[PDB]
RNA sequence: GUUGAGGCGAAUUCGGUGAUCCUCUGCUGCCAAGAAAAGCCUCUAGCGAGCACACACACGGCCCGUACCCCAAACCGACA
RNA sequence: GGGUGGGGGAGUGAGAAUGCAGGCAUGAGUAGCGACAAGGCAAGUGAGAACCUUGCCCGCCGAAAGACCAAGGGUUCCUGGGCCAGGCCAGUCCGCCCAGGGUGAGUCGGGACCUAAGGCGAGGCCGACAGGCGUAGUCGAUGGACAACGGGUUGAUAUUCCCGUACCCGUGUGUGGGCGAGCGAAGGGGUGACGCAGGAAGGUAGCCGUACCAGUCA
RNA sequence: GGAGCUGUCAACCGAGCGUGGAUCCGAGGAUUUCCGAAUGGGGAAACCCAGCACGAGUGAUGUCGUGCUACCCGCAUCUGAAUAUAUAGGGUGCGGGAGGGAACGCGGGGAAGUGAAACAUCUCAGUACCCGUAGGAGGAGAAAACAAUUGUGAUUCCGCAAGUAGUGGCGAGCGAACGCGGAACAGGCUAAACCGCACGCAUGGGUAACCGGGUAGGGGUUGUGUGUGCGGGGUUGUGGGAGGAUAUGUCUCAGCGCUACCCGGCUGAGAGGCAGUCAGAAAGUGUCGUGGUUAGCGGAAGUGGCCUGGGAUGGUCUGCCGUAGACGGUGAGAGCCCGGUACGCGAAAACCCGGCACCUGCCUAGUAUCAAUUCCCGAGUAGCAGCGGGCCCGUGGAAUCCGCUGUGAAUCCGCCGGGACCACCCGGUAAGCCUAAAUACUCCUCGAUGACCGAUAGCGGAUUAGUACCGUGAGGGAAUGGU
């Protein structure tokens, strides 16, 4: 997964660029990673993929 | 917006094996090509005011007609041969 | 018919000429089929006549000129 | 008998042979081990004060195809 | 619709591009006229006949060159007309042209029943997007289930129309007596339900004779 | 509108209609099979099969008609699995979406042939194409801007600046900006600080408060702090409010913050003023226009002589109109024959436009100064590091801008920019949103035009034309005008 369910932050496109200067396309996805989420304590869990940097934050609870 | 039976049989079939059916009290009909038995049967039932022993369908492809412009289909068509109960009377069709 | 002579007939006469309407306009077809009527122009009429009640029954309905 | 259409209309028994067909979705052999679902039957869950059954009568049976060509002059090959 | 002159502007000049389009030559009245079954006579029709019609001879196929179904085609079917195109000739004929007509189902082949492979696929999972896959489900016969036979009739349809005789599903109304059982279709279970090869036995169709019947006297 | 008409290939007929106003033209409505996003379910598009409800029909099954019945999203309600809180899910009711469209827009993905006389950097080209997604336009837009000592002051677009500075296997090529001249101009709304109201959470009973401020008593625990909602208030870069003090002031009335007094506050209503269909808030009903669009109507002046001719619209004498000598038709070059033209009128209704009302919203309490003790300015953001993208900049000392990864601030005695960086100085206030006009485009509707074509041309298409025909299909795709 390369979007985030919260911020909805995808992956960026550019170009690897090798010693001779050939670009070629490649991503730069996310750091997309599954969370267990709850919206309430003792609540059930639903499974999302989140960035790293909503994790970081607040916007998901375990 | 009430529908009639008047409008399911458009017309009688006028040729040489309508009038070898009319000889034996079996009449065809021209019907709308979207009906079925048994709407003829209570249609020619209630229009003519007699008793249908059997209704007996058969659909006819337009005929394809070479012209200046190119070719043309007819109408597609539907018969409805009808056969009224053994002893019913004749409808009148005049003529 | 007319339009506004059709206007007298209330509510259900006005259906029962729309009947026979029907009825004439079946055996003027049926003449036309066995070739025994002479003027062809009587269905046209007819038939203009058949969506005329169809009209003034569908405006009586829709809330248009209604009355007996 | 426009040689159309009619009307009448005999005998039809016993054998032989014999299937690619039936008994046979059987039997036997084999290994490579040979659809599903509906349908039908049955069970109960359930429904149930009315039922099942017989016979007689009277009815309802829908939609689509149906012409014609098919080792072809009408299908595939530009062609009878 | 033009001419001339002062100017202005060009899709302004073709003989070639194995150039493009159309028309028309040359080859040439030449090759060919599509199987090696095979035609003939008489009569007819007709302006016109090798080819059409009728009759009769002769020949050819006959595990098809016969009769059917499916797919495919689409009116080519029948009748009546037509004959300058088409048919490898001609054509009076025609699958050509024109007009009219013609295809009748509770049981046939399909649907309204069932599912296979596979397809689509609520939600769903996955995937930057596009989208991929797929559950429930729903389609999908080439298979499963399911009730009609024989004869006649039209120019053209017939297991469809008609006759005779059936069978299947459903509906209503009566009568009789019986039971106050009866219906159970969610689900369960059984069946459905299955390969290949090989016979044998009992049979039947068909076929060949035959009792008998009816016609013929070359 | 006013006498013919029953469209056209396309003649023949047949049968009729029309001054009791047809045909025809404009507007509004009615009907509107089936398919198609297609949406009851299914399907080989235009077909098949339903369920429910209400009717019609039958003796009853058959049968007919009309509605509703896809999925998803949002909102509101009911219920709340495993499992308790609960949630997932499910029920119901309202709304909405889906698909199409010639071009123009924005965001995202993104070639190659080609050029470099090879080729990979580079080019082509952010082109083609694709994805998402609009709107009548769009995007941008109100300074974390430029500039450089006086400055300009949102954005867009046009012309320059300039093929310049630069950038480039410094090759092929690529290529700004500052600033100047124009078109058009327009600015606004959002948190907190802080303040009331309601809900939930924590704490205490004479600890304390609290009951609008002051004055006295009374009540004798519903205060205080906090998170969540509703409001106010504020919205700025000369930085932008409170919280206090000091003066000055409250349009009227009724009710309220324990009571009595002064002051004051809150609500409501009236009154007054302001604004409005808008970006800045949003809908509705009447009335009226010298209004405009969708039909149309009137509209001058030669039967002129002779000639040629089948025909005069030609020639040649003459007569006229002209706000009309545009154009076309009419038997050959017609201002005066016809349709018209100049010009002048014209609209039931619908739509558009505008006005007046009605309506809705805002204001009626603040102001000024002092002082700077306190708090406020939008975060996983900026910055920094890595890897990329984009700018003239092809990573270079790489500034500004964008993406992902990691790290990760501070709220003005902050933060950002001014081409590494530092100091000073100057400029500006990022991480929220909205915003007209000038700009782009033409499937389509009118009105014109052409030193444009004139049937091998001009559209592929004057003609069955996206037809015939060809192809399984995507696709390709003609020819044919003139008595
Ligand atoms: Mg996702
Ligand atoms: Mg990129
Ligand atoms: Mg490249
Ligand atoms: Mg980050
Ligand atoms: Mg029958
Ligand atoms: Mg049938
Ligand atoms: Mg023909
Ligand atoms: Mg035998
Ligand atoms: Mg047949
Ligand atoms: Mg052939
Ligand atoms: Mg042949
Ligand atoms: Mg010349
Ligand atoms: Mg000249
Ligand atoms: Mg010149
Ligand atoms: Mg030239
Ligand atoms: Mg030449
Ligand atoms: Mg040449
Ligand atoms: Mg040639
Ligand atoms: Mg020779
Ligand atoms: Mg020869
Ligand atoms: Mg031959
Ligand atoms: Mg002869
Ligand atoms: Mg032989
Ligand atoms: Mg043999
Ligand atoms: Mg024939
Ligand atoms: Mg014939
Ligand atoms: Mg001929
Ligand atoms: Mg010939
Ligand atoms: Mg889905
Ligand atoms: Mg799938
Ligand atoms: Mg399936
Ligand atoms: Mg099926
Ligand atoms: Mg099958
Ligand atoms: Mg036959
Ligand atoms: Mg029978
Ligand atoms: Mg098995
Ligand atoms: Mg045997
Ligand atoms: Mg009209
Ligand atoms: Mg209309
Ligand atoms: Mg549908
Ligand atoms: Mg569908
Ligand atoms: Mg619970
Ligand atoms: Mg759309
Ligand atoms: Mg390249
Ligand atoms: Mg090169
Ligand atoms: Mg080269
Ligand atoms: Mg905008
Ligand atoms: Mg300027
Ligand atoms: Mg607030
Ligand atoms: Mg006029
Ligand atoms: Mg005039
Ligand atoms: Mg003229
Ligand atoms: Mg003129
Ligand atoms: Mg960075
Ligand atoms: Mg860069
Ligand atoms: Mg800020
Ligand atoms: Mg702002
Ligand atoms: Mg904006
Ligand atoms: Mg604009
Ligand atoms: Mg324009
Ligand atoms: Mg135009
Ligand atoms: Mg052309
Ligand atoms: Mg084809
Ligand atoms: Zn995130």
């Amino acid at each position: 997964a390369a979007v985030c369910d919260i911020c909805g932050k995808g992956p960026g496109f550019g170009k690897s660029v090798s010693h001779s200067h050939r670009r070629t396309s490649r991503r730069w996805d996310p750091n997309i990673q599954t969370v267990h989420a709850v919206t309430r304590p003792g609540g059930n869990k639903k499974r999302l993929n989140v960035c790293t940097s909503c994790i970081k934050a607040g916007k998901i609870t375990r | 917006t009430l529908a009639d039976p008047r409008d399911i049989i458009l017309a009688p079939v006028i040729s040489e094996k309508s009038y070898g059916l009319l000889d034996d009290n079996v009449y065809t009909f021209l019907v709308r090509p979207d009906s079925n038995k048994t709407q003829i049967k209570i249609a020619v039932e209630k229009i003519f005011a007699v008793k249908v022993a059997s209704v007996n369908t058969a659909n006819r492809q337009g005929k394809r007609k070479r012209t200046r412009t190119g070719y043309g289909k007819r109408k597609s068509t539907k018969r409805a041969i009808v056969t009224l109960a053994p002893g019913s009377r004749p409808i009148d069709l005049f003529g | 018919v007319s339009p506004g002579e059709l206007r007298e007939l209330t509510d259900e006469e006005l259906a029962e000429r729309l009947r026979e309407s029907k009825e004439e306009l079946f055996n003027l077809r049926f003449q036309m089929a066995t070739g025994q009527l002479n003027n062809n122009r009587r269905l046209r009429t007819v038939r203009q006549e058949i969506a005329r009640i169809y009209t003034v029954l569908r405006e009586r309905e829709l809330g248009l000129a209604t009355g007996p």
